[PDB]
């Protein structure tokens, strides 16, 4: 409680307000700092056909006409799971934080996951776990999310033996970490 | 939490580097495989790279660090990589997973510092080295097959199985499109024209991928050539000077098949087809036969796959089925490979890894690439 | 004992078949997978294996356990290497597999993929059990 939530917003794929791109990248590369280049470019695969970046927008800052690019969060589907995906990059702009916005993006997203059949959600934090648990996540196992590929690609596509060595790595993310694997069904 | 970087696709050829993201359709940045030092005469950078170089070619001389394929020039080949990253991609290197292409028969000892240096100087966080003839395959929608790559520097027959190389039968022939634009040079200059400085060698390379062609008999296409002007062709030069070819159009890329015409000694592409598929396993023969798929810029010219298919039909046993594939973007079909490969979900247990690098050192690529 | 040895190259998923195989003397399959390929595996074919054509087997493929096979790399007996990597041959269609052997000073360590499994993991795999027994005399 406390955290209630007041303002008007809506939930929008990159792809389809491509002028909101460079805000977007702007909000996700605060968080977490890469190229420009490679952000802009991450943000620019979104399609329809997944993986695809959502945007919790708000109309104005109640002066002028410009919305505010408020969260994000990227989708994928992921391998040999159907009525899975994947969620990642999960970031509300830093000065918006504690106002709701990020219970009504991870609620926003299973909105719009169900709507499309898919049944479970699944993600890796470590620091953020109660976060999600408080949000209905649990611990799960790993999955594999599957990558943008262009449309235009092919898609075709008896001596005794010496003492052993010494006698997890899907748990851990890209520096060694362990992680814990959130799941939830929708 | 935050998702992972998407891979960069790097294809260093002879000529041309093609660069990306994997994933893409099409490279980012296709750029000259060159580094220029001043001709004689601070002056602003003791060495230029790739497009600085062609922009200021007037006043350097040019290298090429890549020759015939296989890295020569260990120092301006990082020169091109450093170029690569932070100038034509404006990416960070340590920041994604780097898929590099090599030659067929790449050396042990070049695989070896290519993945030093990766992870060494360009501290990638993860790196793959795949054969570029076996990428173009992929781009064509197959796993086996025999590929004709032939480029700027390098001409290779690569027979794949599974996606696998087969070393012992891959054939390599030092004739590929540098050397078909010398010759358009001199046979030109046999025709009245001079084409002979390195600029004008520039404009003969753009004469040959206009106008040149593959006849499909060769000897019955001089005789046309010899009795009327109907194969003759204008080309204008930048200033506004025009000549005209005739049989030189069909003559230059005839070397391909005979290799004589520039003094080579040595077998025609479609002979060294033949003879790689009859160094692979009996059991393969057929499926090799049945998709030959041609890769690299100069299996352009118009007229090269109807040729390829009469030559090694007549090679070939009287029952074989015999099928030349020619895709359309061939000139990038190694880059689109890489593309696939490194976005395939069974490419995730691929990558060397930092650890694994510092684990097993550079020879961990001789494991796991292949 | 080697059937330790087989479990411990079974226990990560990704091969469906591995085992030891003595190549000095007369050849037998010292541990194996019960019930796959390798276990099968006969004196005639360990000495294509070893033997000292290295030549023929690349037109003609080789089998092991009589699954045939064709040959990708051979290294197997030439120093700091010692390492042949192939690919199993199917017929209607059904899937094959990338098959490493690395020969240490008594044995051939043999590896065969899962489907899907990359050909340079399973060589890893198998050229790490070679070096541990090389390390110890085998
Ligand atoms: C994680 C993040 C999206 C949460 O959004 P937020 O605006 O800070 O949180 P909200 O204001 O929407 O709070 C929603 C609910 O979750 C709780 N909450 C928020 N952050 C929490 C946290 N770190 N731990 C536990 N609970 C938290 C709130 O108390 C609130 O509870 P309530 O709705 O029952 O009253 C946001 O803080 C952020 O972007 N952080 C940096 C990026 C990051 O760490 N991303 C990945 C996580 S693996
Ligand atoms: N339409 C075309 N017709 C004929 N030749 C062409 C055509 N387009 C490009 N080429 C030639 O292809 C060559 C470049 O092709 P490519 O990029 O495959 O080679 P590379 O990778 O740079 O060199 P290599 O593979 O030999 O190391 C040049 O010689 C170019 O002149
Ligand atoms: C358009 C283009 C084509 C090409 O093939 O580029 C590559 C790389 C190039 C490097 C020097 C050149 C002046 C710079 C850019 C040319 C790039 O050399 C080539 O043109 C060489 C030189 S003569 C020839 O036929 N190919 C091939
Ligand atoms: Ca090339």
């Amino acid at each position: 409680a406390g955290h209630m939530s007041l303002a008007e917003l809506t939930l929008e794929p990159v792809h389809r307000r491509p002028e909101l791109l460079d805000a977007c990248a702007d909000l996700i590369n605060d968080q977490w700092p890469r190229s420009r280049t490679s952000r802009l470019h991450s943000l620019g695969q979104s399609s329809d056909a997944f993986p695809l970046c959502l945007m919790l927008l708000s109309p104005h800052p109640t002066l002028e006409a410009a919305p505010v690019v408020v969260g994000h969060a990227r989708l994928s589907r992921v391998l040999n799971q159907p009525q899975s995906l994947l969620v990642e990059t999960v970031v509300v702009a830093r000065a918006l934080r504690g106002r709701g916005f990020g219970r009504r993006l991870m609620e926003g997203l299973e909105v719009f996951a169900r709507a499309r059949g898919f049944r479970k959600l699944h993600l890796t934090t470590h620091d953020q776990v109660h976060f999600y648990t408080h949000l209905g996540y649990q611990l799960g196992e790993p999955v594999q999310g599957l990558v943008f590929t262009s449309r235009r690609l092919p898609a075709t596509l008896l001596p005794p033996p010496p003492p052993l060595p010494e006698c997890e790595t899907q748990y851990q993310n890209v520096r060694g970490r362990p992680i814990f694997w959130m799941e939830k069904d929708i | 939490d935050e998702d992972e970087t998407t891979a960069l696709v790097c294809d260093n050829g002879s000529g041309l580097v093609k660069a990306g993201f994997a994933g893409d359709d099409a490279p980012r940045a296709v750029f000259p495989s060159i580094v220029g030092r001043p001709r004689h005469q601070m002056g602003q950078k003791d060495s230029y790279v790739g497009d600085e170089a062609q922009s200021k070619r007037g006043i350097l001389t040019l290298k090429y660090p890549i020759e015939h394929g296989i890295i020569t020039n260990w120092d301006d080949m990082e020169k091109i990589w450093h170029h690569t990253f932070y100038n034509e991609l404006r990416v960070a290197p340590e920041e994604h997973p780097t898929l590099l292409t090599e030659a067929p028969l790449n050396p042990k000892a070049n695989r070896e510092k290519m993945t030093q240096i990766m992870f060494e100087t360009f501290n990638v966080p993860a790196m793959y080295v795949a054969i570029q003839a076996v990428l173009s395959l992929y781009a064509s929608g197959r796993t086996t097959g025999i590929v004709l790559d032939s480029g700027d520097g390098v001409t290779h027959n690569v027979p794949i199985y599974e996606g696998y190389a087969l070393p012992h039968a891959i054939m390599r022939l030092d004739l590929a499109g540098r050397d078909l634009t010398d010759y358009l040079m001199k046979i030109l200059t046999e025709r009245g024209y001079s084409f002979v400085t390195t600029a004008e060698r520039e404009i003969v390379r753009d004469i040959k991928e206009k106008l040149c062609y593959v006849a499909l008999d060769f000897e019955n296409e001089m005789a046309t050539a010899a009795s009327s002007s109907s194969l003759e062709k204008s080309y204008e030069l930048p200033d506004g000077q025009v000549i005209t070819i005739g049989n030189e159009r069909f003559r230059c890329p005839e070397t391909l098949f005979q290799p004589s015409f520039i003094g080579m000694e040595s077998a025609g592409i479609h002979e060294t087809t033949y003879n790689s598929i009859m160094k692979c396993d009996i059991d393969i023969r057929k499926d090799l036969y049945a998709n030959n798929v041609m890769s690299g810029g100069t299996t352009m010219y118009p007229g090269i796959a109807d040729r390829m298919q009469k030559e090694i039909t007549a090679l070939a046993p009287s029952t074989m089925k015999i099928k030349i594939i020619a895709p359309p973007e061939r000139k990038y079909s190694v880059w689109i490979g890489g593309s696939i490969l490194a976005s395939l979900s069974t490419f995730q247990q691929m990558w060397i890894t930092k650890q694994e690098y510092d684990e097993a050192g550079p020879s961990i690529v001789h494991r796991k690439c292949f | 004992g080697w059937n330790a040895y087989i479990d411990n190259l079974m226990a990560d998923g990704t091969c469906q078949d591995a085992a030891i195989v003595g190549y000095k003397d007369s050849p037998s399959v010292w541990a194996a997978v019960p019930g796959k390929t390798f276990v099968n595996i006969t004196p005639a074919e360990v000495g294509v294996l070893v033997g000292k054509d290295r030549s023929s087997f690349y037109v003609n493929g080789l089998t092991l356990g009589g699954q045939k096979c064709s040959v990708i790399r051979d290294s197997l007996l030439q120093d700091g290497e010692f390492s042949m990597d192939l690919r199993t041959k199917s017929t209607g269609g059904a899937p094959t597999f990338n098959v490493t052997v690395t020969k240490t000073d008594k044995t051939l360590v043999l590896l065969m993929g899962k489907e899907g499994v990359h050909g340079g993991l399973i060589n890893k795999k198998c050229y790490e059990m070679a070096s541990h027994l090389r390390r110890s005399q085998y």
